[PDB]
């Protein structure tokens, strides 16, 4: 019964309008600034263990560190409610972000009655996704997502892709001598599955033998789904290729995916 | 280490072409060239990912240089066309872990001895 309440994240005071997603440890709600009228996403995570406290704070720290990027959900603020104050009796963490328009897959579902996605549309979706992941792998040390899938991509109000869900992400702490791989290449394998899925509307786990539509993406799919992680492309190898594909097709791949706006 | 054997290059007229080749003593996943012009930084010029044939170029040579490889994946070739004074440099064959960082930073595992290219 969290819907209906009013909450305060510092300067901000705001009202809980409805549920957007339920799940395991967490729930997501639509929320409105009661003074300013501006709307927000609000994630509420429950903890009854110090272990969970650590995982939740880590997720908040990652969200904060990665904010500012056009393909990562914008962090607004965070807060906590102690076991003593909460309606659950557990500690509660509250994460405030910009509110996207909804889930990418819901918009694709609307359009898949209308035929396969054009290459330009695949290109925009996938580039914007890869640019979010590039922002993570460029951190020092790099941040590995570890849970990339097409279901946790959002579509912004501007019609762009927004990556969220940093609950599985990891990195190295107390980084002062190296650039060993530390997991980047698992994220790339996952991205290759997404490009495959967007083209052929099936999970890969073979590219169809006579496809003349998405042929432009075939070499990049195979190179991301390389079994040997050393052979497998880096995110910079992928993005560079996506940029040249876009230029050849006269597409600005950062632009709104207007077709998905209907 | 892998041993790299380089040939081709030399002197040419502006607007002309030359070809470099580089043979490696074993398989490696990625091979390319970087160069160093008089007083300039090391500059990654071209790189090829062997299993996919994806090819990477700096903006300075895009549309003028073409890197390729043989079926045995032992050798790479660089065709340098529409050459100009800016392309005068020593060109070094190299292997790398990442073609994109190679073009951006000339980051390599191993580098060859180098071939002089002089335009005009
Ligand atoms: C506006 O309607 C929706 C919005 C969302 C949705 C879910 N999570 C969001 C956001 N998150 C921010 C990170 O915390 C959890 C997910 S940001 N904007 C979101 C929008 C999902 C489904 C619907 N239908």
């Amino acid at each position: 019964d969290f819907v209906g309440q009013t909450v305060e994240l510092g300067e901000l005071r705001l009202r809980v309008r409805r549920v957007l997603a339920e799940g395991g440890f967490a729930f997501v709600y639509e929320a409105q600034d009661v003074g300013s009228g501006r709307e927000y996403a609000l994630k509420r995570l429950l903890s009854n263990e110090e272990e969970k406290n650590r995982a939740i704070i880590q997720e908040v720290c990652f969200m904060k560190k990665l904010s500012g990027h056009p393909n990562i959900v914008q962090f607004c603020s965070a807060a906590s409610i102690g076991k003593e104050e909460s309606d659950t009796g557990q500690a509660e963490f509250l994460l405030l972000t910009e509110l996207c328009k909804g889930q990418l897959v819901e918009f694709l579902k609307k359009m898949e009655s209308r035929g396969p996605l054009s290459c330009d549309t695949v290109l925009k979706i996938f580039y914007q996704t890869c640019r979010a992941v590039q922002h993570m792998h460029r951190q020092k040390p790099p941040i590995i997502h570890r849970d990339l899938k097409v279901e946790n991509l959002l579509l912004s109000n501007q019609g762009t892709i927004k990556l969220c869900d940093f609950g599985s992400a990891t990195t190295i702490s107390h980084y002062p001598y190296s650039n060993f791989p530390i997991g980047e290449k698992q994220d790339i394998w996952a991205l290759g599955c997404i490009l495959y899925l967007l083209c052929f509307r099936q999970h890969p786990f073979s590219i169809p033998p006579h496809d003349t539509q998405y042929t432009v993406f075939h070499s990049l799919i195979r190179a991301m789904l390389q079994v040997n992680p050393e052979e497998r492309l880096s995110i910079a190898e992928v993005v560079h290729q996506l940029q040249e594909i876009a230029a050849a097709r006269n597409v600005n791949p950062k632009s709104p995916i207007t077709e998905l706006l209907e | 280490q892998v041993q790299l054997q380089e040939s081709g290059g030399g002197s040419v007229q502006a607007g002309g072409s030359l070809r470099l080749s580089c043979g490696a003593s074993e398989y490696t996943s990625r091979m390319g060239w970087f160069r160093q012009a008089p007083g300039a930084e090391r500059e990654g010029v071209a790189c090829i990912h062997r299993q996919s044939n994806l090819s990477y170029y700096s903006d300075s040579v895009r549309g003028r240089f073409t890197i390729s490889q043989d079926n045995a994946k032992t050798t790479a070739f660089l065709l340098m066309s529409s050459l100009k004074p800016e392309d005068t440099a020593i060109y070094y064959c190299a292997t790398t872990t990442d073609c994109a960082a190679f073009v951006e930073r000339a980051t390599a595992i191993t580098a060859g001895q180098g071939t002089q290219v002089t335009v005009s």
